[PDB]
DNA sequence: AGGAGAAGGAGCAGAGCG
DNA sequence: CGCTCTGCTCCTTCTCCTTTCCT
């Protein structure tokens, strides 16, 4: 029952998304069970593994969350669709802009395409680098959607 | 604490009474509280019976731990003790 | 009870679970001699080896400590009796697990 | 019937309830009004005390957080810290198995 | 065994027996159980007349051994996995300090 | 009614079962240092004289590590005396002690620095009561100093004599001693110690005998322990030598501590004079306080020779103790002392004029009429030795302080009929209730009412006569008796146990309180609290220090009280 | 989100024995851990790997197999340096309350570190400014300054029953934040 | 919300033994037993506020609540009160270690009559890593022995004689302790001796008739000076006495009664009304307190108050255990029924109630031969197989059965007489409810108390139970008669012979008590004795003279005859 | 009962003494 | 050299514990 490590590697949320589209894809797709589907499991007509309530109920809550669109505007969010390779391979300008933090999970889904909201996005903002590696960031992490 | 290594077992390879008493309330407990079984059940409905039919044809997925008196172990399954 | 006209039970006595002991049978003295005549449900908190009620200790106030288990009322009323005098039988717990 | 039983000095109206107040009630005269002197001695008691508790020998104690920013640059450090091995030791007065934890 | 002859009587039967339970349960109970409470002693519960008091399972016979069942689990899909995650975090700031 | 879970939280029946002398070390230590040492220190008291291992083995912290550094931490506040015996078989296995004397400098802290402001006559100047408060403060607060150490903590290119003269002047008055193993070492051990090699290097078979050997081993040991005791407590070597065109200074490398023993004689000395001001007129205890303070420096050991802490007392030989307490007490060639010498040090604001009746200048023949009248007191304040010699009898007085003190603690307490009682029953002997009362001439309920009252306390014994074989409770007749020695016993555990218990109140207050002690160190406490608003805040932080400060005025007026009881 | 690593017990019923090992591992672990706070650490979402698995004890009445085990699991917790959307619900005046997407809305951003330039309005208005207010059901941004936790329930059963007789603490979670920064409070200010 | 809960299984490591430390023993507490009268008799007999009976320590019958935690005499646990105490008095569980505490320290400064290496080497001795009950009873005796021998306190130089108890009787001044310092000094002169003259010459004056009783007159201790010297007590020397100073209560000030704690009113339940002795005893306990608090604040005769003190001590020994062999001295008045008696005897809680009990589910009735009963085998009575149910659970390989037992219910021998399902409690009766459907609605999880068909697994035993093979495990046969019938080879290990001899039926209520009776107590696997390694189990009287007149070398059987009597041996 | 255990006495060689 | 301690060794008085239970 002992809790042995309080955190390992941060679990940004982009993998939060996948492991739980996944999860539902396994067991309790409604996006085509709503269909009135009647498949026969196991001879009980539950047709379905893991009827667990609580579990599907907040993992809707989470894929609904980051499938409603990700509110640096006022349809989609820009990470619940996003391509794997793609969060691999923007990640060259991110390391190229030296932030010197971890904030690297903080844009990749909160707050691009506003220079309010970059400027929000760290401290000091404007004092760290105001010449050309705002309107970068802004372009590159901005250009996916 | 440790266990004793397979290689290495200094205990009897011959299943004891009281290990075969064991092993069978045990699974018979288990199959009681509805547990799939492993043998063909002709007609039978007493859990100790299908226990010990399935201790007959040498199908029970359970092992011994030997407890020497310094405080070390030994693992021993049904399919390796014999009698 | 032990009438001859009520549902009086059978005893089971000293010289019988000294049988049940030579035959090395474990389980069975568990079944005849606490299960099948008295056995009991009770609260005993963790830091002081003292029966609670209700999930309260009733001696540190914290309702915290508190672990459920399953002794004879024979037993209970033993230790009960005990502290009735200035005798405190503080009962230790230990975990069934973790090897 | 052990209730025949009674002394000369008691009647019936006075025994038969036990009630032992259990709260002190004998006062000592030495909780009367404070005094200036004894009032600068307590202020004195107070910067002791105080100054050995933030003093070296203290052996009292029986988010930092892992993640990393700019706030944790150029914080100020709330303290500047101690040591047993900072304090001069006269070594005669010490046994010989304590010298390892001191710096020698 | 323990180096002198120690009878099968009651004052024999402090010899190593060390339970107050058990000596309580034997004979001279309250003597045993006040003295116990005096000089604190702190006895485990081992022996089978505790075992029983206590309705705790006994050592010996059919309680002498453990059973385990085999948890018929493979071992290479314990390993640790995230997909395409660690390019960012630690790379950061990786160069120029 | 009040239940019993309101008992267990006002009422103090947790508390009233913790034992007196580890609940107040204990408090000590954990509100002076903390909770470790408070562990370290609970442990020595609770179990005795322990080694590191059998201290990680007991107490819950098993790091050898935290207890090292606990123990150097004790040590350097010398709370801790260490032994390191080896063993014939093999190896060495050091052991370790609590000090009673090192706990009781925290005890009296504000205590000993009261006193070192006053006496060294620093009154008239400023700057030298900041400077001897500041050596006090900082060696009591450090453990042991050096005089290297004390000037190079001063910036420099400053007047060192004026914080090096005084120190001198500290050393020379005995409030200043430098530190030696003999401060860790247990007594009764080095007694052990300096016993043998006195009885081994007798010759085999001698012709003395086997009881003559032990005597011999006896009496030329003692030589060796009083001449080690008497070593460091006076001998002014390190302050005699003098660096060349220098002052009076004393050696860098040596080490000072405080010294206890010359404190606890200051007290006895106020004791003295503040029960003496209760017999006789103002001016004469005014002579007596000069009186006393001259011969303070000098005065015999307080609290014990260190020779009953010793060893056995005797077969029946505390005689020769009490013969020499009594030979050294008059035959101090300081301690004997005329009419004469008191003129000089007189205060100048006595004028001694008219406070003489004859028959119903700081003139000499004043002073002689009041020491006289002194020495014609029931108490004896002074005993003269040859007419126009003085000397003080502390071995016929501190019976007659501790009993006084007893008395009127009961009068104070319990009823005024209570003290007439224990009076007439300690001046009888064996009195029963019949002579009680007619000796005493007092209703005779009263009387066995307050006697009830008495018998709670060790102050009234009961001694049982039977007259049939059985000792039947209606056959019987029941005499009293005081008995001094359980009836101090209990009166100096009483006090002991309530300055615990005030200790604790303390530090409870101060741990719910330290919420706002948390801002006020955010905002600089001392005279800016007010600028931040929260009126409440102020308020609680206003009943919280008078609280604080009531505490520590009971505390040291139950120290006044106790002192007396710590006497022997 | 992060990833934790907890140790357990873990009892897998003799119904069960049919499934896979991981398979019920996994089942018994998300009724313990579905959406529940584990004190001190922030609440759990969804058990994520699977590293260490003993070998099933059993004891001598239950035939069931008792397993410890180790895993890593999905918390959500953000610390600081953070920023949370959302949209409000529920406002008293006592300060606001924002709420999430059915996962919590235990969280309490006060008045006093909204901004600068608020008040609140008891003649119905929803906010004021010296020049623009917010209201119900529309998006806002903010921070966490400072995470909270309780866990009291000292509740004697004289207690229990005097409660029950008359008949407050809902969070066990509980976040505040602030306003400060220019950004916050809607992204559809500008644009 | 919703905060993660575990529950992890624990088994019992070991019992710790103290005593209570009187904090304890309120902390222990939900009231105070201040009063005398048991029941307020305004409510018609509703027990008092603050008394014996008060309902917050429990009730006596099941038509009341507890008012600490609402509950019947089922549901309710049971609480403690308390019951303080004017004048501290003697504790007889620890008397004789009063008696050797005071032996072992100055009774002038309560100091260890030990020296400094001396104790060391005896706590040496006693903190060896290997030391059992034994070598610790042997070292605390000498460190008794060496401290009676010491004559002077070290600390205090005091005079220290023997400190044995007054002995005079059972009853009568039983508890009394005398300190006769004068003992060891002879042809001496001591300024202990020169104060005593000196006392006892004022008295003579005064009173001319003590003359006689000059003699005699120890130092006596009685309890309140007792628990005053054991208050001063240092904690250092707590480990050569036999305490553990480590723990709070761990002190010698703490086996001195001055709280009584109050037992829940389950210990000491009220018949149907009648009290029992508990009772009235710590009604008594709370009159003489009471009396003796009254007395001492109006100043009544010190002769008189010391014998009502002594009363008490007398009150609170014979609550704790009966042994005031002189009842005499209770002018109200040994058959009382103390905590002690409780535990003792034959029929106490030990061999009454804790090793051995008294069992459900068994049976007990005459025997009868049946060789056609396979050994191996019993045969049971229809009438007490009706009646000794074996709980089957629901496990999808006995469902049909199951559900035809519950139709057949149990008026009929197949059948079943209880109903028990997964989500609820309480068992539901088949003698009711229209078991038609409660056999189609049987879960899979769902208990069911059947009669005692053919195969079920039981014991049998015959008494005295003189070595292990008077109890063995056999299997069911369910048959038309009263008596229990066994085949007459199995007679052997009983001693049974069918000449009214009755037996003990048990029928275990597990799978795993069922399958370990069967497969260790089973007749076929104990056919021989283990104290010799014979055969037990074999032919009797007829069983043997049958065969030898068949074996016999003048029989000659045809094909016919041969024939049948293979049959009949089939 | 019998049957050991245990706590207090009572005379006694021993060993040191001036 | 009797005397006088310190210590055995011997002895007397004082409680505990006595079988299957059979409902
Ligand atoms: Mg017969
Ligand atoms: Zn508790
Ligand atoms: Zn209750
Ligand atoms: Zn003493």
């Amino acid at each position: 029952m002992k809790v042995l490590e309080e955190r390992n590697a941060f679990l940004s949320d982009y993998e939060v998304l996948k492991f739980l589209t996944d999860l539902e894809k396994k067991h309790l797709w409604d996006q085509k069970s709503l269909a009135a589907l009647k498949k026969s499991r196991s001879k009980g007509k539950q047709n379905r593994p893991y009827n667990h309530p609580e579990l599907q109920g907040i993992t809707r809550n989470v894929v609904n969350y980051l499938s409603i669109n990700k509110n640096f505007i006022n349809e989609k969010s820009g990470i619940s669709k996003m391509s794997d390779e793609s969060f691999a391979e923007l990640m060259t300008k991110l390391n190229s802009f030296k932030l010197f933090k971890a904030e690297k999970l903080q844009i990749v889904n909160q707050l691009p395409a506003n220079m309010v909201h970059l400027y929000s996005i760290v401290e000091e903002c404007d004092a760290r680098f105001d010449e050309k590696t705002i309107e970068e960031m802004l372009e590159i992490i901005s250009g996916y959607a | 604490e440790k266990a004793i290594p397979k290689d290495q077992r200094a205990t009897t390879p011959y299943m004891t009474k009281y290990e075969r008493a064991r092993i069978l309330g045990t699974r018979a407990l288990q199959i009681s509280m509805n547990a799939p079984v492993f043998v063909d059940l002709e007609g039978e409905t007493d859990p100790l019976r299908i226990a010990m039919k399935e201790l007959a044809e040498k199908k029970i997925p359970l092992v011994i731990r030997r407890y020497l008196p310094d405080g070390s172990f030994e693992d021993w399954s049904v399919e390796e003790l014999i009698v | 009870t032990e009438g001859r006209s009520r549902d009086g039970g059978l005893r089971l006595g000293e010289m019988e679970r000294d049988c049940v002991i030579a035959y090395g049978a474990s389980q069975l003295l568990l079944e005849r001699l606490m299960i099948s005549s008295d056995a009991f449900e009770v609260d005993v908190c963790d830091k002081c080896g003292l029966m609670g009620y209700s999930g309260w200790c009733t001696t540190c106030k914290s309702a915290e400590n508190i672990i459920k288990m399953t002794i004879p009322y024979a037993a209970k009323l033993l230790f009960q009796e005990l502290l009735s005098m200035n005798i405190a039988p503080r009962l230790r717990l230990e975990d069934i697990f973790q090897q | 019937n052990y209730m025949s039983n009674l002394p000369f000095g008691l009647g019936y109206g006075d025994v038969g309830k036990n009630h032992i107040t259990e709260f002190p009630s004998i006062p000592l005269p030495i909780n009367g009004p404070i005094t200036n002197k004894e009032r600068s001695l307590a202020v004195k008691y107070i910067n002791f005390g105080k100054t050995v508790k933030d003093g070296p020998f203290y052996t009292g104690s029986m988010t930092n957080d892992g993640i990393e920013r700019y706030s944790d640059k150029y914080l100020k450090k709330r303290k500047i810290g101690i040591s047993i091995d900072d304090h001069p030791y006269n070594l005669n007065l010490f046994p010989n198995e304590l010298y390892n934890v001191m710096g020698i | 065994y323990k180096g002198e002859v120690l009878g099968i009587t009651r004052f024999g039967l402090s010899k190593m027996r060390d339970s107050v339970l058990q000596l309580a349960s034997f004979e001279k109970t309250t003597d045993h159980l006040f003295d116990a409470a005096f000089y604190m002693k702190k006895d485990a519960v081992e022996g089978v007349s505790e075992c029983i008091i206590l309705g705790q399972t006994m050592s010996i016979g059919t309680g002498s051994f453990k059973v385990v069942k085999g948890t018929n689990i493979s071992e290479k899909d314990l390993v640790p996995k995230r997909c395409l995650f660690e390019s960012l975090s630690n790379e950061a700031a990786l160069k120029a300090n | 009614l009040v239940t019993p879970e309101d008992v267990m939280t006002i009422s103090s029946l947790e508390q009233r079962t913790l034992n007196p002398d580890l609940f107040l070390y204990k408090e000590l230590v954990k509100a002076h240092l903390g909770e470790r040492a408070a562990s370290v220190i609970g442990m020595l008291v609770a179990l005795g004289r322990l080694s590191v291992r059998e201290l990680v083995e007991k107490i819950d912290g098993m790091d050898v590590d935290s207890v090292k550094t606990t123990l150097v931490s004790l040590t350097q506040l010398r709370c801790v005396k260490y032994l390191q015996e080896t063993a014939i078989s093999g190896k060495k296995t050091t052991y370790y002690y609590y000090n009673e004397e090192g706990i009781h400098i925290l005890l009296y802290s504000g205590l000993i620095i009261d006193e070192i402001i006053t006496q060294m006559r620093v009154n008239d100047e400023e700057e030298h009561k900041q400077l001897v408060a500041e050596i006090v403060q900082n060696v009591i607060s450090l453990g042991s100093l050096t005089v290297e150490d004390y000037l190079s903590s001063v910036t420099s290119d400053s007047m060192k004599y004026t914080i090096s003269s005084l120190f001198v002047q500290l050393c020379e008055m005995g409030y200043l001693i430098q530190i030696s193993k003999l401060h860790y070492t247990p007594i009764e051990d080095l007694w052990q110690f300096l016993y043998e090699k006195h009885y081994k290097n007798i010759p085999r078979n001698s012709p003395l005998s086997d009881l003559k050997k032990r005597s011999q081993a006896k009496m030329n040991a003692k030589t060796d322990f009083a001449k080690i005791i008497n070593k460091p407590n006076e001998l002014s070597q390190i302050l005699t030598v003098d660096p060349k065109t220098s002052l009076r200074i004393v050696k860098p490398t040596v080490s000072l501590t405080i010294n206890l023993d010359r404190f606890m004689k200051g007290r006895r000395s106020k004791q003295l004079i503040n029960l003496a001001k209760t017999r006789v007129g103002s001016v004469t205890a005014q002579v007596y306080k000069i009186a006393l303070r001259l011969t303070e420096q000098k005065s015999p050991k307080i609290r014990d020779p260190l020779t009953q802490t010793g060893l056995l007392q005797d077969l029946e030989e505390a005689k020769s103790f009490q013969d020499e307490a009594e030979l050294v007490e008059e035959k101090t060639p300081g301690l004997t002392f005329n009419a004469i010498d008191l003129a000089r040090h007189l205060p100048a604001e006595l004028d001694l004029r008219g406070s003489l009746l004859s028959r119903k200048p700081h003139s000499a023949s004043l002073i002689n009429s009041h020491l006289k009248i002194l020495a014609s007191s029931n108490f004896p304040f002074l005993n003269e030795t040859k007419p126009g010699v003085y000397y003080v009898p502390y071995s016929k007085l501190m019976p007659v302080l501790k009993s006084s003190v007893y008395e009127y603690v009961i009068a104070s307490t319990l009823g005024p009929s209570a003290m007439r009682l224990s009076r007439c029953i300690r001046d009888n002997k064996l009195v029963s209730e019949k002579i009680i009362n007619s000796t005493a001439l007092m209703k005779e309920k009263d009387i066995r009412s307050t006697l009830a009252s008495l018998i709670r306390y060790n102050s009234v014994e009961i001694q049982e006569v039977p007259r049939t074989a059985d000792r039947s409770a209606s056959r019987a007749v029941f005499l009293f008796r005081c008995k001094e020695t359980h009836s101090y016993n209990f009166m100096r555990q009483n006090l002991e146990w309530n300055m615990a218990n005030l200790l604790f109140k303390k530090e409870k207050l101060k741990q719910e309180n330290s919420t706002l002690l948390k801002k006020a160190n955010r905002d600089d406490v001392k005279g800016r609290e007010n600028e931040l608003l929260l009126p409440s805040e102020l308020n609680q932080l206003k009943m919280v220090n008078e609280r604080e400060l009531n505490v520590f005025a009971r505390l040291s007026r139950l120290l006044s009280l106790w002192e007396v009881f710590q006497m022997a | 989100f992060i990833l934790s690593k907890i140790a357990d017990l873990v009892r897998i019923p003799p119904d069960q024995f049919h499934r896979d090992t991981i398979s019920a591992i996994t089942h018994q672990l998300n009724n313990k851990f579905a959406n529940k706070i584990i004190p001190n650490v922030g609440l759990c979402i969804t058990i994520y790997d699977l590293l260490t698995v003993e070998e099933g004890q059993l004891k001598p009445g239950d035939g069931s197999s008792y397993i410890n085990v180790t895993f890593r699991a999905v918390v959500f917790k953000p610390f600081l340096g953070e920023i949370v959307t959302g949209w409000i619900s529920k406002c008293t005046a006592e300060g606001i309350k924002v709420s999430l997407l059915g996962i919590f809305d235990d969280i309490f951003i006060p008045q006093n570190m909204l901004f600068e330039g608020c008040y609140y309005t008891p003649e119905e208005s929803a906010w004021i400014w010296p020049k623009l207010y917010f209201d119900v059901n529309e998006k806002i941004r903010f921070r966490i300054e400072r995470e909270v936790f309780v866990d009291v329930k000292p509740k004697s059963p004289k207690e229990r029953e005097l409660e029950e007789r008359a008949q407050e603490k809902p969070p066990a979670y509980a976040l505040l934040g602030s306003c400060q920064t220019d950004g916050m409070g809607l992204v559809s200010w500008w644009e | 919300k919703e905060v993660v809960v575990s529950e992890t299984p624990k088994r019992i490591k070991g019992l710790e033994f103290s005593a209570l430390s009187a904090a304890d023993i309120v902390a222990q507490s939900e009231v105070e037993v201040s009063t005398r009268d048991l029941f307020d008799l305004e409510k018609d007999r509703a027990p008092k506020a603050n008394g014996a009976l008060d309902p917050k320590m429990g009730v006596s019958s099941s038509s009341l609540e507890c008012a600490t935690c609402h509950g019947n005499l089922a549901s309710c646990h049971g609480h403690f009160g308390h019951l303080k105490l004017a004048l501290p008095v003697f504790h007889i569980g620890y008397f004789k270690a009063t008696i050797q505490i005071l032996q072992g320290i100055c009774k002038n400064c309560s100091a260890i009559l030990l020296s400094e290496t001396d104790k060391r080497q005896f706590l040496h001795e006693l903190r060896r890593p290997g030391v059992d009950n034994l070598r610790r009873m042997g070292i605390l005796k000498k460190i008794l022995d060496q401290c009676k021998k010491q004559r002077r306190c070290l600390h205090c130089g005091a005079l220290n004689g023997v400190v044995k108890k007054a002995a005079a009787g059972a009853g009568s001044a039983a508890l009394k302790i005398i300190h006769d310092t004068f003992r060891w000094v002879g042809k001496k002169s001591a300024p202990e001796k020169d104060i005593w003259v000196g006392e006892w010459k004022e008295v003579l004056a005064h009173n001319p008739e003590l003359e006689r009783y000059v003699k005699r007159c120890m130092d006596d201790l009685n309890p309140l000076k007792t628990l005053n010297l054991f208050k001063q007590i240092k904690s250092a020397d707590c480990e050569l006495l036999g305490i553990d100073a480590t723990v709070p209560s761990g002190r010698p000030e703490t086996y001195i009664w001055r709280y009584l704690p109050a037992p829940p009113v389950c210990i000491r339940p009220s018949v149907m009304s009648n009290e029992d002795d508990l009772t009235v005893k710590l009604t008594e306990i709370v009159w003489t307190s009471s009396l003796i608090k009254a007395g001492l604040d109006k100043g009544i005769s010190i002769n008189n108050m010391m014998e009502h003190w002594d009363y008490l001590q007398l009150t609170v020994a014979m609550y704790i255990n009966s042994d005031s062999v002189n009842p005499a001295m209770l002018p109200g008045s040994k058959p009382i029924r103390g905590f002690c008696q409780r535990l003792k005897g034959k029929q106490g809680r030990f061999r009454g109630n804790l090793s051995g009990k008294r069992v459900d589910f068994s049976g007990r009735t005459v025997i009868s031969p049946d060789p056609n009963l396979s050994i191996d085998e019993v045969a049971v009575p229809d009438r007490v197989a009706k009646v000794l149910t074996y709980p089957e659970k629901v496990t999808r390989y006995n469902r049909h059965k199951l559900q035809e037992l519950i139709v057949n219910g149990p008026n009929v021998h197949p059948g079943a007489n209880y109903l028990l399902k997964r989500n609820e409690d309480a068992r539901r009766n088949l003698r009711y409810g229209d078991r038609m459907k409660l056999a189609k609605n049987l879960q899979i999880g769902d208990v069911v108390e059947r009669h005692l068909e053919d195969g079920d697994v039981v014991l049998f035993n015959r008494q005295p139970s003189l070595h292990r093979l008077s109890i063995l495990s056999h299997y069911a046969k369910i048959r038309p008669w009263r008596t229990f019938r066994l085949n007459e080879c199995v007679c052997t290990p009983y001693n049974a012979d069918f000449d009214g001899d009755e037996m003990n039926l048990h029928v275990p209520q597990t799978e795993e008590a069922r399958a370990e009776a069967i497969n260790l107590m089973g007749v076929k696997n104990n056919l021989l004795t283990p104290k010799s390694g014979e055969p037990i189990i074999a032919a009797t009287q007829d069983f043997i003279t049958g065969s030898y007149l068949i074996s016999h070398k003048d029989s000659f059987y045809d094909r016919a005859t041969l024939t049948q009597l293979l049959s009949m041996m089939s």
